[PDB]
């Protein structure tokens, strides 16, 4: 069944929701994010230092 | 030092196991074949055999010798008198522990065959051996001159590479060349310094471990 | 089989998107009217009831 | 006589349809009817992976 | 059956992915042996294809 | 380094105590638990010979 | 890939569980009313269980 | 017990021979099924 | 089946040879279609082989130098059972009902 | 030199033979020369 939803960028807090199917028991899906990290492609060209 | 890579093959033996396609019919075998595997190009297969080379019936080393299971009584012979086919005859080049390299054609089935002085033995698998060709122009066998490229052939040597098969403690074969009857009891013989164990349902449950 | 005072719960099935009709029991006639939903296998192993 | 076992099929279900994803070892017949006043059977001889809706 | 059946993140990464259909089979009367039936290796058909 | 095991003894896996022409089971019992060993190939080739 | 295969654990008129031990693709089914065998005649003494 | 194949004698250890090998004064079983009452 | 002068013998291959009845032993009886067969038994004119496929069958023994040989042009084939059309018999599957030559001469 | 095969040891003469045959005790180059240096 599918199901598209959509949550916040936002860590710590819970995301609640359910499914609904039309004939059925609900059913329900919990999200809670931790840590969303973001991570670029580096690349080195040199170092420095005295 | 090729011993120090043999002496992983010391510490086991070779075993009898099952062939649907024996010399007759479906028997228990000495050359019971698990794998083949030829991914290699220009004809080199690599079976996984039940038998073990390189070993002789003591644990020491020999050239080119088969060492198999024979009903429990470790057996040998040369590794010239056992041949093979698929639908060509193959050519074996060496073998190390349980496994052995050929150089074979393509087919549908791998048949190892030896003889003794009278009984001959055979074990025939359905596993299809495939033959593969280099670069962009399919021959069948590889041809006298040409020029070179970058191909992929199982190695002609046994070597410590990453990658390893898994031994384990071998169960209780029953057999019944020892079991006998007297008068009126029933006579177990184990072999000599060998211990056994006895089932019985006769009377009551039973169980028993003797020692020779 | 009936109690005295009981609820007896009976089992059937419909192609009605909304079924209504009267149930017979043994003297008396008694309507059942709802609403039925689609199931969610489209593809079943068993044929039509 | 031991006769082979194909690999199990790989049913996908949809609306008033079936796929089948068909992974065989050797070849191997599909056959196929309905089970109405017209049947349309369909006899085949699949060798390769091949995709039947 | 296709390409990626066995998936491996590196090549000693001590963790793989196998969806290769595998379903064992009941074994003859009177051999002792495991029979199984899978679909075919995908990354022998994705070098045919 | 890396320590294999026979019993509650943490040996060099280099060095073994025994060789297989010695004992027929104890070499067999010492790769036993030491299947799951980074060093099983040094202990298997420093155990066979003397 | 590489099917590994286990050996057959035979309990002689007995019953038999499943351990699961994470392989991947991992199978594991239990097959009752054996009569096995080895080069050496029967493995077990019962006919059934 | 019995042999999927039609002509075929079955030994103690399950194996079938053909059944002109029974009682024939060569030893095709193990331990001589073939070899015990002729 | 038979000896060389009538009576009871194992597994030989009894053969006239310009009038002289001589026999050999079967083990020393080889044939091929197209790959290596394996012979079974025989009783009198006839032999239970178990052959592959091919275009022709051709029996050969051996003497202390003398060897002798006949092919002969018939086709030889393989059957499967069911709706798998396997080339060599497998390892495991479901059992299902054939119709094969008997081992037994009854 | 070098044999073309992966694991393969090259004699005088320029044939290419196993690893494994290389000091074992029977002759395979021709003059030996895999059993000169044990
Ligand atoms: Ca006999
Ligand atoms: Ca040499």
């Amino acid at each position: 069944y599918e199901h598209a939803t959509t949550m916040p960028s936002q860590a710590g807090i819970s995301y609640n929701t359910i499914v609904n199917r039309a004939g059925y028991a609900p059913l329900p899906i919990s999200i809670t994010p931790t840590k969303i990290k973001l991570i670029p492609t580096v690349n080195l060209e040199y170092v420095t230092c005295h | 030092s090729t011993e120090e890579l043999f002496n992983e093959y010391k510490l086991t033996r070779p075993y009898m196991a099952r062939c649907i396609r024996c010399a007759v019919g479906s028997c228990h075998s000495p050359i019971a074949i698990e794998a083949v595997k030829s991914d290699g190009h220009d004809g080199y297969v690599r079976l996984q055999t039940s038998s073990q080379y390189g070993l002789d019936s003591s644990g020491n080393l020999k050239g080119r010798t088969m060492r198999y299971d024979m009903h429990g009584t470790i057996k040998e012979i040369p590794l010239h008198q056992v041949s093979l086919y698929t639908s060509r005859p193959c050519h074996i080049v060496d073998g190390h522990g349980y496994f052995l390299l050929a150089r074979c054609p393509a087919g549908d089935s791998i048949t190892m065959e030896f003889k003794k002085d009278s009984v001959r033995h055979s074990c025939s698998v359905p596993y299809e051996v495939k033959f593969n060709p280099v670069g962009r122009e399919l021959y069948t066998h590889p041809p006298e001159h040409g020029v070179e490229q970058a191909c992929q052939v199982y190695a002609h040597d046994a070597q410590n590479r990453g990658a390893y098969v898994e031994m384990h403690l071998p169960g209780s074969e029953v057999d019944s060349s020892l079991v006998s009857l007297s008068g009126s009891s029933v006579t177990v013989t184990p072999p000599d310094g060998t211990s056994a164990l006895v089932e019985c349902e006769c009377g009551g449950t039973k169980i028993s471990e003797t020692i020779n | 089989e009936l109690t005295e005072q009981g609820s007896a719960t009976i089992h059937f099935s419909t192609a009605n998107i909304h079924p209504e009709f009267r149930l017979q029991i043994c003297t008396s006639y008694v309507t059942c009217k709802g609403d039925c939903h689609p199931p969610k296998d489209h593809i079943v192993t068993h044929p039509q009831y | 006589c031991t006769v082979p076992l194909a690999p199990e099929p790989m049913i996908t279900f949809g609306f008033r349809s079936v796929s089948l994803k068909l992974h065989p070892k050797n070849p191997t017949y599909l056959i196929t009817r309905q089970l109405a006043d017209e049947p349309h059977y369909t006899h085949e001889l699949i060798s390769e992976p091949a995709v039947r809706n | 059956g296709a390409f990626g059946d066995i998936q491996s993140r590196t090549v000693s990464s001590s963790d793989l992915y196998a969806n290769t259909n595998l379903v064992l089979q009941r074994p003859k009367a009177g051999a002792i042996h495991v029979p199984y039936t899978q679909a075919p290796s995908g990354f022998e058909q994705w070098k045919k294809d | 380094t890396t320590m294999c095991l026979l019993a509650n003894v943490t040996f060099p896996c280099a060095q073994p105590p025994i060789c297989y022409d010695r004992k027929p089971a104890e070499t067999l019992a010492m790769l036993s638990v030491n299947v799951d060993n980074p060093g099983y190939d040094e202990l298997l080739e420093a155990a066979v010979k003397c | 890939y590489k099917t590994g295969m286990d050996s057959p654990a035979i309990k002689c008129c007995g019953s038999q569980e499943c351990t699961p031990t994470y392989r991947p693709d991992e199978q594991c089914k239990v097959f009752t009313g054996v009569y096995p065998f080895m080069w050496g005649g029967a493995y077990c003494f019962c006919d059934t269980e | 017990n019995e042999c999927n194949i039609p002509g075929n004698f079955m030994c103690s250890n399950g194996r079938c021979i053909p059944g002109a090998w029974q009682c024939d004064g060569l030893p095709d079983c193990f331990d001589k099924s073939d070899e015990k009452e002729c």
